[PDB]
């Protein structure tokens, strides 16, 4: 059933798995119309789909053309992320298809299993952690490319660069988390300690800097000093 | 007018005859039921005094054949029997009701609760349900698990209903994912009332069929079958305009039938909001809404 603090383990272990989050699927600006009412601007947007293992990020744009015509958008939002899902899985070799599914958000559960009843032994199970992935779109090189793009179009990266070289995936997915959370908390704060230090630049295949040992333990510190500050800070304690 | 006699009431026992029901002392002289009417599919069932997992009974037409139960002390329980012998039957019957030892079928003649509750009930439907084509008859109790059921043990013991699944190939064509699964006017008309019934009248008596089992025998996998059945129609856009008619009026009959004790094991709070409330035809079951609302409204 759903993963928590209990099963957060096997996330690292050798069954291939994909974590599914739709949150940037579908997104709008609201503006007031000439006569006075509201109405919103679609926008393009991104399904992110993560191996936790090999950190290997999966980014679907989702083009504005793709809501032309269409009602219950948000609703539809979810059909088309569960669509482009399974057609990245029906993709892939058969020992390259993941065993499970984790969707973030329990709305994704039914769209998902429906477009999956070819292939019975893939568990979709959904998560009762609260992960931050809708700050991917923080991320200055997914922003761009997704915001750039003209059409539907499928982008690959490896969202841990090349740690793995270095740690775990386990220490890896906390770095990550850890930048997500301080990018979702306060983005300006988050993105200023993170390119303060103008000498440590991002490689072109990669989206974070290219810190060392010794720098990312002052970043993780500083993420961290920067989450509970804006805790303190929003529950006045 | 038909009889089913009994050999003897050895064990005290709670009789049950479609909605009607009475007490039998053990070794009270007892000998049946007479005046039941012909043209229905009734049932007969049994729970003893002793236990109340002994919940069983028998779906049968005396139009098929001279049914009799008598009790057997080796498997524990009252089984009903077919008499080939007319001239021995009838003769039996005759003796039994000159002596007095029968109860009447109880039939208040205004009341046509149990031809409502039957209407589209066919035996021959019934014997494809519970396999078992040497009897006339039909055994059901409260333990015997549905096709459905031993997917998610014993094949020989199962209630073989139509397997419904809103999740599954044949509920859903490729390419109409969302369309099919949130209006599933494909899965009831073309694969379901087209496909596998034939008519919407063989659909209704697996409807039918499913609830009195559940009802009589709180048999868990025909109220699973009862509620997947509704729930199908209520999740269409695209109903025969006689069929919904229909429905609200099958369904009306069930709650008005329906044990007000019960309401809490026999009821899915889930598929009731969704039919009079959510779904495509919450304003198309005008009796099943008021007598829902009036009898059980705090399921809602
Ligand atoms: C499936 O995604 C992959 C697979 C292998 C390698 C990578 C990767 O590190 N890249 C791809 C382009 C920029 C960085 C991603």
């Amino acid at each position: 059933g759903a993963m928590n603090s209990s099963n957060y383990a096997e996330l690292f272990n050798n069954d291939i798995k994909l974590f599914v989050d739709d949150t940037n699927v579908y997104r709008v600006t609201v503006h007031k119309t000439f006569e006075g009412n509201v109405a919103t601007k679609a926008i393009n947007g991104c399904i992110f789909t993560l191996n936790p293992k090999t950190g290997h990020l999966f980014l679907k744009i989702i083009h504005t053309s793709v809501w032309a015509g269409q009602k219950r958008l948000s609703q539809l939002a979810k059909w088309k992320t569960a669509e482009e899902v399974s057609a990245l899985v029906r993709s892939l070799p058969k020992e390259e298809q993941p065993k499970q599914i984790i969707v973030t958000r329990k709305a994704m559960l039914d769209p998902l299993e429906v477009h999956m009843l070819d292939f019975p032994n893939i568990a979709i199970r959904p998560t009762e952690l609260r992960l931050p992935f809708s700050a991917a779109m923080s991320i200055d090189k997914l922003s761009d490319v997704v915001m750039k793009a003209t059409e539907p179009q499928m982008v690959l990266f490896n969202i841990y660069d090349d740690w793995l070289d270095r740690i775990s995936s386990y220490t890896a997915f906390s770095r990550l988390t850890l930048l997500l959370r301080a990018l979702k908390t306060n983005e300006e704060s988050a993105k200023m300690i993170l390119l303060s230090d103008p000498t440590i630049t991002i490689k072109s295949y990669h989206l974070w800097p290219s810190f060392t040992d010794e720098q990312w333990i002052t970043i993780e510190s500083q993420m961290r000093d920067l989450i509970l500050t804006e805790y303190g800070r929003k529950y006045n304690v | 007018m038909n009889t089913v006699p009994f050999t003897s009431a050895p064990i005290e026992v709670t009789i049950g005859i479609d909605q009607y029901s009475f007490n039998v002392k053990e070794n009270q002289p007892f000998h049946g039921i007479k005046d039941i009417p012909i043209g229905h599919v009734h049932v007969i069932h049994f729970q003893h005094a002793d236990n109340s997992s002994m919940r069983y009974g028998y779906w049968f037409d005396c139009r098929m054949g001279n049914f009799y139960i008598q009790y057997d002390p080796k498997d524990g329980l009252y089984k009903m029997m077919e008499e080939r012998d007319g001239a021995k039957f009838e003769n039996i019957v005759h003796n039994f009701k000159e002596r007095q030892m029968m109860v009447s079928y109880p039939k208040i003649d205004e009341d046509d609760t149990w031809y409502n509750l039957t209407e589209f009930v066919q035996m021959d439907k019934i014997r494809k349900i519970v396999r078992k084509d040497e009897n006339q008859f039909s055994y059901v109790d409260s333990s015997m698990t549905t096709v459905q059921e031993n997917e998610l043990s014993d094949p020989a013991h199962s209630l073989n209903y139509t397997v419904i699944n809103f999740k599954s190939r044949e509920a859903i064509r490729p390419g109409h994912e969302m369309e099919d699964f949130l209006d599933k006017s494909y899965y009831l008309n073309t694969v379901m009332l087209q496909g596998i019934f034939k008519n919407s009248s063989n659909y209704f008596g697996e409807l039918q069929f499913a609830f009195l089992n559940a009802m009589f025998f709180g048999n868990y996998g025909s109220s699973l079958q009862w509620h997947a059945m509704i729930e199908l129609i209520c999740s269409s856009a695209t109903v025969p305009k006689h069929m919904l008619d229909k429905l609200d009026e099958i369904l009306y009959y069930q709650i008005k039938t329906l044990p007000e004790q019960y309401s809490d094991i026999l009821l899915n709070e889930r598929v009731w909001n969704i039919c009079l409330y959510s779904s495509f035809q919450k304003n198309s079951l005008h009796n099943t809404e008021k007598i829902m609302e009036n009898k059980y409204p705090e399921l809602l």
